């Protein structure tokens, strides 16, 4: 129904963030890269 | 006046950082919501005041809360209600309502008509706080140019002494000019006088623009009272749209050949300070005088 | 570019928006069974809820002109536009404030 | 009282017609983010120029504490730092009864206030997008408790029908527009690298390659243009344009295309198929209501002498006696991109409001300038190339060629030219040759 | 067969007359309220 | 040249066009047995037809007036045009929906 | 129709790679 | 009439050097093109207009 | 609170 739609849409905004949160990890990696090299 | 740094007999001593801007060592701060979040639009409700979060090196503390420039207003108010309170002295109805129908009678029937609106203010009767206006401040100037009209090479009436005492040089009166609306020791840009009348959509002035007077004045009309909110925000917006773009009629700077010419020692390329004086700093610096105006 | 989509604009007004409303007036009303005052109302919403868009728009983008030296294109297009113009505007108007 | 889904090609139209803009906040959003990762690109060679020659002034010597702190100081990611959502949560009450905000803004790129670099927010931009009004207004909502919408009988401002919603569901009913611009955000963060990826000034690395092979100084590879279905350059939408090509002969040579002119209008469309379950619970009998019947009661207790003012509402009964959706006021129309921004502050002296960029840059210009000649042309291609693109449907296009191809802005012009696998539901002037126009 | 926007201006011909004619196919429909008690006044009276 | 051309143009709207077409309703009425009404008609059609086609014409011209510093006083000649030029176009509208 | 189009491309593709290494030969 | 009016602008000196000379093109050509042509027209201007 | 930090920087 009407609520089971809006859940799967915050299932997708879920995996989106879950996104994000692969990206904010996804920097300090290749900054600590910068000063080692 | 004593927030500015210029007017500081002594020199810092440190850091610039330790400092806000060239005009205020301690910025004043802008609006803020309710909620303590950044104020850049009237329509957006702001309530509190607060530090611009810029910081060149350190967050200033700030001076104001905004407050009194209405708080003024408020007093002038309030020190108005008795005069306009003892002119005020039910008034709707009064006794010499009814004085015309004697001269009525008196007159006949061949002016009957004459008296129609008056049977109908009488015929309701049967059947049935203020601020001032007028007052002329706006009738009031102000020019900030008026320091700098003088000076020239050789300068002139009406304020010549002006220049004859500071030996035709201006910029001791320049950074008053800076500290009234941030021209040029924070940018040619500057801000534009703030009209005092009821203007629901209106941009906030952000960044170091917001440490100058003019600034100021203009960041402290919308903080909002809890005694009346006496602005109502426009309920025609986004249906007469207006996207009229101030940056496809803009001249940028331009690169010039350096065209080195010597005389006979000296190397120096006079093609490019051509370019770059006669085009990019007059040409282009008054076509964007008119454009910000325009804009 | 500003000649171009100025003149799409000042051509598109009236034979695409005035045909379409014609289009869709007739179809509402060939339709078996609609009542056709309210038909024809709507259809005076569509006169009167395009007509003006379009003239705001005319509003944005000769204003937006504005070009230094030249800029009187602008001028010269509307003044020679303004009665046949107002012919369809006008035109417009008065079916919406009939229907 | 007793009786008397979406076409794809069908959504061209729905892009822009004076009263939509999704299609302007797509090509907002995507200068964006060439803006943030080409900045980013830019401020990380730099960098690693001024740390290599960390001996010798401004980084060595005697700094000034801004070019010291300039040198000190990494860059992050700001395609990572920008999201929607936590803006659109941020800005609205956490109550959710209260009157929700009109509208929202997002400058790009995003950095909150311990972040040194706040004034360059904004520097890529801003979008703009408004609440959904039609749930902002009174509902009965409940912190805790449940919600329904309004049916028939009341003051409504959805459809006739009644439907229970809870707490979460209502909040995650206020995130369409957020997770809508996320959804741009992701799909074109693809295409952004892409772009920046193919730019030639932008490969820090000294490649001695292959420099006789690159389609431009822009792009070693160029995009594209749009073909008709037999085959051929699709120069006017006029005729026909289905698929994705490239020009022979370009520059001496033919580089392959890396895209097939649909990941816009798959943008589009991906936004369009969200947005659809919203906006179908918001219009959630429709060709009749109980409230037209109700006047007569008050018509009895009135008098015959107003009967005129019921007119049209018996002409609403006694003609009931006989008898694809798109988003509409979105809100991305009133972003804004000026490309002209990075090179604001540049002049004899630096001024505001990005006077401490120039400052890094110790007034060089260099960089910026590819970057705009990346996002329009100028100057590598040209002294002058081309505008910012007409979103609009104009079915009277013409699709950039040559070189001038290979920059964002005639990459979108070009885009937005094709033509959907759905059948075309676009039409053109009927009488274009009717009104001519002769001028040179 | 009308060559040019010739037959375009009869096109907005048409819908004018078309409102007009409605216009008047209105105003004369609604005469009839104080058109008839008159002649109701005749016949009897 | 240009204002040689613009002259010559708003010089011919009425003489050219309108004495040519009253002359071919003169010859198409004159002979017995042609239809009267689909005769008026007919002038009626081509009459509209001219006057638009002119009217277009000068739209084009009126807008490449723009030479600077001068094209502004091909606009003040449209400005003191438009009454007389207001006239003809009057005569043909007019007796155009008319005929 | 998408896929019709990207292997369109593809054969597209598969007649500059044997000049480009000829110019590295070269 | 002063919301329009023009500043005195202080450019920087052209220094040009001849073999025993030094002078500046650059500040004297902005003071008599601009301070005193362009700015002189411009203020007759306004002050007849006012 | 000001008065701190000018101390600070006086003492500095």
């Amino acid at each position: 129904d009407a609520a089971s739609s809006a859940e799967q849409l915050q299932a997708i905004l879920q995996k989106q963030n879950e996104q994000l949160a692969e990206q904010k990890y996804q920097q300090e990696i290749q900054q600590r890269t910068s000063d080692m090299l | 006046v004593n927030n500015d740094p210029a007017f500081s007999t002594t020199t810092s001593t440190g850091n610039s950082k330790n400092d806000f801007s060239a005009i205020a060592k301690q910025q004043f701060g802008v609006p803020y919501k309710s909620s303590g979040e950044v104020c850049t639009e009237y329509q957006q409700v702001c309530q509190t005041w607060g530090s611009v979060p810029s910081s060149t090196g350190s967050t200033t503390g700030v001076l104001f809360n905004g407050t009194e420039f209405l708080g003024a207003i408020n007093d002038y108010n309030g020190i108005m209600m008795p005069t306009l309170n003892l002119i005020r002295q039910s008034k709707e109805f009064d006794k010499k309502s009814r004085d015309f129908i004697a001269e009525a009678n008196a007159k006949g029937w061949i002016m009957a008509g004459s008296y129609f609106f008056d049977l109908v203010k009488l015929n309701g009767s049967a059947t049935e706080d203020q601020f001032d206006t007028g007052t002329g401040l706006d009738k009031s100037s102000f020019d900030p140019t008026q320091l700098t009209k003088p000076f020239g090479k050789t300068c002139q009436d009406p304020y010549s002494l002006l220049c004859t005492w500071f030996q035709n040089k201006s910029d001791k009166l320049i950074q008053i000019q800076s500290l009234i609306d941030g021209v040029p020791a924070l940018g040619q840009d500057g801000v534009k006088q703030p009209d005092l009348s009821d203007n629901p959509q209106r941009q906030s002035v952000s960044g170091p623009l917001s440490s100058t007077v003019y600034g100021f004045v203009n960041n402290s009309m919308m903080v909002q009272l809890p005694g009346q909110p006496g602005i109502k925000p426009l309920t025609f917006a986004n249906l007469i749209n207006f996207k009229v773009d101030t940056s496809l009629y803009y001249m940028k700077h331009q690169d010039f050949d350096c065209g080195r010419v010597k005389i006979l020692f000296f190397s120096f390329c006079l093609g490019r300070m051509m370019g770059d004086l006669f085009y990019n700093y007059v040409f282009r610096y008054v076509y964007n005088f008119f454009l910000a105006i325009f804009g | 570019e500003m000649i171009n989509s100025i003149v799409m604009a000042f051509l598109m007004i009236p034979l695409q928006g005035m045909k379409d409303i014609f289009i869709v007036g007739v179809q509402t009303l060939t339709q078996p069974g609609i009542n056709p005052i309210v038909a024809l109302a709507n259809m005076g919403t569509m006169y009167i809820n395009f007509s003006g868009t379009l003239w705001l728009t005319l509003l944005n983008m000769a204003v937006s002109s504005l070009i230094p030296l030249f800029g009187i294109f602008i001028f010269a297009l509307i003044m020679m536009a303004m009665p046949l113009l107002m012919a369809w505007i006008g035109t417009m108007v008065s079916i919406g404030f009939v229907t | 009282n007793r009786g008397g889904q979406a076409d794809p090609t069908k959504s061209l139209q729905a892009a822009g017609s004076s009263s939509s803009g999704v299609a302007k906040g797509a090509l907002t959003i995507l200068g964006g983010q060439i803006c943030m990762l080409g900045l980013q690109k830019q401020l990380q060679a730099q960098r690693d120029l001024y740390l290599s020659q960390s001996k010798s002034p401004p980084c060595g010597g005697n700094p000034t504490p801004e070019m010291n702190t300039f040198c000190r100081t990494a860059i992050p990611d700001f395609i990572s730092t920008v999201n929607f959502v936590k803006k659109q949560n941020d800005d609205t009450p956490k109550d959710l009864t209260a009157n929700q905000p009109a509208s929202f803004e997002l400058d790009m790129p995003n950095f909150d206030k311990s972040s040194p670099f706040y004034f360059l927010n904004g520097i890529c931009g801003t979008v703009k997008w408004n609440n959904i009004s039609a749930l902002n207004s009174t509902n009965q909502s409940d912190n805790k408790g449940l919600v329904t919408v309004g049916g028939a009988g009341s003051n409504s401002s959805m459809g006739a029908n009644s439907l229970n919603i809870t707490s979460s569901q209502l909040q995650t009913a206020r995130l369409s527009r957020a997770i809508a611009i996320q959804q741009m955000y992701v799909t074109l963060s693809t295409v952004a690298q892409v772009m920046v990826n193919n730019d030639p000034a932008f490969s820090t690395t000294t490649s001695t390659g292959n420099s006789k092979n690159d389609f431009s100084a822009i792009a070693k590879q160029q995009f594209g243009v749009p073909y008709k279905s037999s085959g051929e350059v699709c120069t006017e939408y006029q005729q026909v344009c289905q698929t994705w090509g490239s020009v022979p002969s370009s520059t001496g040579s033919t580089t392959g295309v890396l895209f097939n002119g649909t990941e816009f209008l798959g943008a589009i469309n991906d936004y369009n198929g969200i947005m659809m379950p919203t906006l179908n619970l918001i219009r959630q009998s429709k060709e009749f209501d109980k409230k037209s019947r109700d006047f007569i009661a008050e018509a009895n207790a009135k008098g015959w002498i107003m009967a005129g003012s019921y007119f049209f509402d018996l002409v609403k009964l006694n003609g009931s006696a006989t008898e694809d959706q798109f988003d509409t006021g979105t809100g991305l129309d009133k972003s804004s991109f000026d490309p002209t921004q990075l090179t604001k502050p540049f002049g004899k002296t630096c001024q505001d409001p990005y006077s401490l960029l120039c400052t890094w840059f110790q007034n060089k210009s260099d960089k910026l300038i590819q970057i705009q000649s990346l996002i329009d042309g100028v100057p590598a291609l040209g002294q002058d190339g081309v505008k910012q693109p007409d979103l609009s449907d104009n079915p009277q296009r013409q699709s950039v060629s040559g070189p001038l191809s290979s920059t964002v802005y005639g990459f979108v012009n070009n885009s937005m030219m094709v033509q959907l696998p759905g059948q075309p539901g676009i039409k053109p002037l009927t009488f274009a040759n009717l009104i001519n126009f002769k001028v040179d | 067969g009308y060559t040019g926007w010739a037959g375009v201006y009869a096109f907005f011909f048409s819908i004018l007359i078309y409102t007009s004619m409605y216009l008047i196919i209105v105003q004369k429909a609604f005469t009839l309220i104080a058109h008839l008690p008159d002649k109701v006044l005749r016949w009897i009276g």
